[PDB]
DNA sequence: TTTTTTTTTTTTTTTTTTTTTTTTT
């Protein structure tokens, strides 16, 4: 059970095996993930805030709940989620969002998810 | 569908003209509504930018523009601030050459 | 006759003359389809430097004949992508040898550059950062009994011995030899009588403050005939063997780092920490969840003094060691965090000041703001995840009333430097392509 | 075609195994 840096274009080449089940990337369970991008829109409901976000990779949209004012668009941000599908859709399901610390965190973030899917695949 | 948005430096101008890239440079100038910049590559590239636009007072700025069909030029779509009032462009050059081998991950 | 900057896969008809650098010993392995022997050779000339390697029969026929710093014509062989996960060269291409390729020893030298060396003198490798390489020379004062060793990492045994090398800095240094040069480390004329030793790529531990280890492509000699050796040679004899040295520190771990970068999946199938001495790790890890209840305890307020105190009858607080009793306790953090990588995810526990930070409040503060509103205080913790550290941390068996948990603690946590961690990812990858 | 860069070492502080984002689009 682990901690997956990707990218949103990972997140939507990965693979489900149809019905409803766990998603696959690189040959491994894709549970818990994280990766860094940019807001680009904000709609906030009742349940819920989410947040349109693209990583020059693809776009992809994650919502957080409420039980941030901080983040607005045009802002890179750590995002930390579970991917899920409804309804042919795919979107992180997140808990923890943040303003990313300095740009060389966005440069890090490109290359661990590099690292990772290289050791994943060999 | 979005579209990649390939991380790119100076060099990689050519090809991409027409089409939206993104890149990181420090500062050098602003000289109205356009900007100097200059990228990891080492190389400068003019960005005509938005009305709106702060820029002046920042040390590393990340691009999202169109190239245009001329050299190296450039319309500002979005711009993105960091510094202080400390990237690093060694970093930045090896993630996009790097960037460019995997093709898989950043790119359709 | 090529260069070997000139080799490609494009031309066959090709000749080099190299000298051999370094020499791997002969490895042997077995797997699912496979199970057999290899070796290589690392390659000098003008225009650069080339890797060879050769396979089951080649080893036969090629490693005898081969031998470091001598100067070779080779000929007839594959230049393949190189497999930099195995090597130190940047080289694009390496060679294979196959069964038509011809080797023969050349006389003239001449042609051929020679081993440069950018000596670090013993008192200076404080200076010389850890996992890097370093040219050392100085005199063999002794060395250590041949140890073996099943590495963790591994799950295959090891060769390996210590010695110590002394230079005009009156500072003495161990390093490690593995493998076959450390078991036939006595089998080498004039090592008894404090010959100099000269070293070529050699890696910096900081075990001891500072230790030494080889590479497979890390390089020795003995006494050779180089101005630098009939210094110490000259120094030792003279009044070298009549003052006394300095061990560094700060049995066996020359050129290891206590506490060697390690992933989770690393951590718990090396089994870190259950056996009786304890081990010690460095992990880079985002923190995931901080546990609610129980996060910090009532502490004692005496100076110096950090045990649990607890309310008495006339509702104070008690401390039992000090024996006193004080209207305010102090709030000290027993932090229980769960922290992920692409690996695996672990929990590790954290006393009041790695927690302070993790938090980026004393837990006076913490309990405070949980005095105003849960919402607030969850707040605080809640933002504290998402958050990426190295982490330095120890492992040990706890005994819980007869029953025995690995328990893995804090004793150090850093926020990531970007940059850094960065390039480290740059070599890491390239090693990939 | 084919395989890896190896080891080693200490606080004073609660209880003993923790819930990570919970349901709408
Ligand atoms: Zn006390």
């Amino acid at each position: 059970n682990t901690l997956r840096p990707v990218t949103i274009r990972q997140i939507l080449n990965a693979e489900q095996p149809h019905p409803d089940a766990e998603f696959i990337l690189d040959g491994a369970e894709l549970g818990q993930l994280t990766f860094v991008a940019v807001v680009r829109n904000i709609s906030r409901n009742a349940t819920n805030v989410a947040y349109s976000v693209e990583d020059g990779t693809g776009q992809i949209e994650v919502r957080q709940w409420l039980d941030a004012s901080e983040i607005r668009n045009n802002v890179y941000v750590r995002v930390l989620g579970t991917l899920k599908s409804f309804q042919n859709r795919r979107s992180i399901s997140s808990g923890h969002m943040r303003p990313v610390i300095d740009y060389n965190e966005v440069m890090f973030h490109r290359l661990e998810a590099v690292h990772a899917h290289l050791q994943v695949t060999r | 569908m979005e579209k990649p948005t390939p991380l790119i430096n100076s060099s990689m101008l050519g090809q991409y003209v027409g089409q939206t890239v993104r890149i990181v440079g420090k500062v050098h100038k602003v000289t109205g509504n356009t900007l100097l910049m200059q990228t990891s590559d080492l190389g400068n590239v003019e960005i005509a930018m938005t009305p709106d636009s702060d820029v002046s007072s920042s040390t590393f700025v990340e691009v999202t523009g169109k190239v245009s069909d001329a050299g190296s030029s450039f319309q500002a779509n979005q711009i993105r601030e960091f510094t202080t009032v400390d990237v690093d462009l060694t970093l930045v050059e090896n993630v996009v050459q790097i960037s460019a081998a995997f093709p898989n991950l950043f790119s359709d | 006759i090529y260069p070997i900057e000139g080799l490609s896969p494009y031309q066959n008809r090709w000749t080099i003359k190299a000298r051999v650098t370094s020499k791997s010993d002969i490895r042997h392995w077995s797997n699912q389809r496979g199970e057999g022997k290899l070796f290589s050779v690392n390659l000098l000339d003008d225009s650069g430097e080339i890797k060879a390697t050769g396979f089951n029969d080649a080893v036969d026929r090629f490693y005898p004949l081969l031998q470091e710093n001598h100067v070779y014509l080779i000929s007839k062989a594959r230049v393949n992508i190189a497999k930099k996960q195995f090597s130190n060269l940047q080289n694009e291409y390496e060679i294979t040898f196959e069964n038509s390729t011809e080797i023969e020893e050349c006389t003239d030298a001449t042609d051929v550059p020679e081993v440069k060396y950018e000596f670090v003198r013993i008192n200076e490798l404080e200076s010389v950062e850890a996992n890097q390489q370093c040219d050392v020379i100085g005199i063999l004062d002794s060395y250590g009994e041949l140890s073996e060793i099943v590495s963790k990492a591994s799950q295959r045994p090891v060769q390996k011995r210590e010695l110590t090398l002394v230079d005009q800095g009156n500072r003495s240094v161990k390093l490690t030899l593995w493998g076959k040069t450390a078991e036939t480390f006595p089998t080498n004329a004039g090592v008894d009588e404090k010959p100099v030793l000269a070293f070529k790529g050699v890696k910096v531990g900081d075990f001891g403050g500072r230790s030494l280890s080889m590479f497979s492509s890390s390089t020795m000699l003995i006494n050779p005939d180089i101005t630098e050796s009939h210094v110490l040679r000259g120094w030792y004899d003279n009044d070298g063997a009549h003052a006394q040295f300095q061990p560094y520190t700060n049995g066996g771990g020359a050129g290891a780092n206590m506490a060697e970068r390690r992933t989770i999946v690393q951590v718990k199938d090396e089994n870190l920490g259950m056996s009786e001495k304890p081990d010690y790790f460095n992990v880079r890890a985002t923190v995931v969840y901080i546990k609610q209840e129980n996060l910090y305890y009532t502490a004692c307020a005496s100076e110096g003094c950090n045990k649990k105190v607890n309310l008495d009858h006339e509702n104070n607080w008690r401390c039992e060691k000090c024996d006193r009793s004080y209207a305010t306790p102090e709030y000290r953090y027993i932090l229980s965090t769960n922290v992920a990588d692409a690996t695996g995810q672990m929990w590790l526990s954290g006393f009041n000041e790695d927690a302070t930070q993790l938090i980026g409040m004393s837990a006076g503060e913490l309990h405070k703001l949980r005095e105003e509103s849960e919402s607030e205080f969850s707040a605080a913790l809640h933002r504290a995840a998402n958050r990426m550290y190295m982490f330095n941390c120890r492992a040990k068996m706890d005994t819980f009333n007869d029953t025995a948990r690995v328990r893995y603690t804090i004793s150090r946590a850093a926020p990531v430097d970007f940059a850094k961690a960065g390039m480290e990812l740059v070599d890491a990858i390239r090693a990939y392509m």
